[PDB]
């Protein structure tokens, strides 16, 4: 099957304490807690969009304003049909290394953030790759991350 | 008019250029045209031994958001194929960062070279001036790693090769492996009369055989 | 003498074509071309303040809107009286390496930026150190640069 | 009450703690107190051989904007003193990135070790189990580089030292050089009864001499 999203492990976000909800390309979010859906969409923006990362996290962006906890949102991707899926090629061309030969199908994209009290600005520390155990240093050539060449968020809101 | 033939291109292109450079301007024109007509994430790789040639290629070309690599063959391999995937292909024990010094080992047996590379971290060359061990290592890391093959397939859709008469059997095998087993387009230019680096390790007879025996690479004559 | 600013080589900025005007801690800018003074202050903000780098450069931010040229603003610092100047200690504690023993007094802080036409966003690529010839890789751990622990811009405007 | 003596601290502090850990809680309390009362850019360095001790120290401590280093002595040196300034002190020819393997060279003469380190990139230890060459290299790079001395002076105002009975003359000389020639405060704790790593290379007689002969380090008794 073509490349598809698999899971996002949002932890200690604005309202998400610890949730691991599955995803698949075409996603629909609805129901109660409109603030919950807004926080989920902004979590995706933080994980994928550079226009939201640059503002960083605030005191309100954490769960119950508790700055001790660490934001950790981990997007999980499934890779298959390499020779025909253009988006798989797009994702795997930018990533150089950090992909273990044992599991070439799974691909994690995490986002670790710890709050410092000496500057009151939680830095967004992207740590993506293919295995949770071992992460190599992300290039991060200035403001534009290596992820910025793969995933661009087109935000639609009237 | 040969300008129309240059513009129309089409797949792999082999040009029998003359001496006194000349290949540089057609290389720059081909690179610029390929970048202009392309509209996808596919990158390009142009490789040249001459360092100042790489410097002028970078200088006359603008900044590209998509990663385009300009460098030397050994630097190209040791930069993108060896350095990242050495831990993935051969386990975490193998070192990832290292420097190349040709005049350290001077061994005679392949097994001894393998042992000294694995243990003492030293990377050199054969006592035989012919052949380069770096491209054999690139073949080895490509063969048993699907990640490296996938990365090479997805990143570059056409790899530009310069002064191919200087190539020996090792990088010839690497380029043919990328062209056939990875279905990656190759743009190769070479001068039959530039066979002067033979003592350095160059054996262009394979290039001449591809000129004659092979049929996929169409031959073009440039005035 | 205590640590003092020495020079800023602003090149291809909004209005500055090629200027190398000396500085010294207490600086006063005045005269004609209020837009020129505003551009100078925003150049200092770009070189030192993280709150302006994150927005990056635009088409108007270049000289005569010519995206071919490259923004290169190089702040020059003079270091002396190490044992008594606290700010010298502040600057040299964060910088690990990239300081040649031959010249421990001069310290450059450049800012290179080239415009890409495939995304229309000129990335701010900080390259600071001690010599113009050789620059080591900047840490850049996420949004916060290593410079962000040294120089913080306090912008005052009624 | 010894809690008042712990809180009041003052300059260098030497504590004769007992076995069964115990030093860990006073180390954590001292680190937290020093971070709390401090209001400047000065950092702190706590070093411990035990890796899990470093992991728990990092876990129980929060994120600090100012760089606080937690690691092992050899890792500490090879990370911040050797890696960045090796090119500045000894020219661009010396390698900057390398891995430490103790069981490679096994030499007998210092000159031979110098040659093999300079040429073959290999870094090991003496055939004599006593002494560590890494700290001698740290002394050498500190002596002839003002940049390294300035960085060490400005970065850390108090370096915390743990299980000092395991220290030999080399890191003892390094720490004394930082304390005297750089006027950097030192917080050292050690157990006189923990002299069990003697075969590994530890010679605590210098530590006992500092306990007796030296006067700057006040001795404290902990229940």
């Amino acid at each position: 099957g073509p490349m598809k999203f698999s899971n996002i492990t949002i932890k200690n976000f604005r309202n998400f304490e610890k949730v691991n909800i599955n995803l698949d390309n075409k996603n629909v979010i609805f129901g109660m807690n409109d603030i919950g859906k807004t926080n989920f969409l902004y979590a995706l923006r933080f994980l994928l969009d550079k226009e939201i990362r640059k503002f960083g996290f605030n005191k309100s962006d954490y769960h119950k304003h508790d700055t001790s906890k660490k934001i950790e949102i981990i997007l999980t991707l499934d890779l298959s049909n390499y020779e025909k899926d253009e988006d798989t090629k797009k994702l795997i061309s930018v990533v150089k290394g950090a992909r273990t030969s044992a599991n070439a199908d799974v691909f994690y994209i995490a986002l670790e953030s710890k709050y410092d009290d000496k500057e009151l600005y939680g830095n967004i520390i992207l740590k993506w790759g293919s295995e949770l155990d071992n992460l190599i240093d992300i290039p991060g050539r200035g403001n534009i991350n290596a992820l910025d060449n793969v995933f661009k968020v087109i935000y639609i809101n009237p | 008019m040969s300008r129309e033939q240059i513009i129309k291109d089409g797949g792999n292109i082999l040009v029998t250029a003359g001496a006194g450079s000349g290949k540089t301007t057609i290389l720059v024109s081909k690179i610029e045209a390929d970048l202009k007509e392309n509209k996808t994430h596919y990158s390009i790789a142009a490789v040249t031994f001459t360092n100042k040639a790489a410097k002028e290629i970078e200088g006359r070309l603008g900044y590209s958001s998509r990663g385009n690599f300009i460098g030397t063959n050994d630097g190209f391999v040791e930069s993108e194929i060896i350095r990242p995937f050495i831990k993935d292909a051969f386990g975490n024990d193998y070192p990832d960062n290292f420097t190349a010094e040709y005049f350290d080992n001077q061994f005679a047996s392949y097994d001894k070279g393998l042992q000294v590379l694995k243990y003492q971290n030293i990377l050199g060359t054969y006592s035989n001036p012919k052949k380069n061990f770096k491209f054999q290592l690139a073949l080895d890391i490509l063969k048993k790693s699907l990640v490296a093959r996938q990365y090479i397939f997805s990143k570059y859709f056409k790899i530009f090769i310069d002064e191919y008469q200087d190539s020996d059997k090792d990088m010839h095998n690497l380029f043919m492996y990328l062209k056939d087993q990875l279905k990656i387009k190759l743009f190769i230019v070479g001068d039959p009369k530039q066979s002067i680096y033979i003592w350095r390790g160059a054996e262009p007879e394979n290039f001449n055989g591809l000129i004659e025996n092979s049929t996929d690479f169409n031959k073009y004559h440039l005035t």
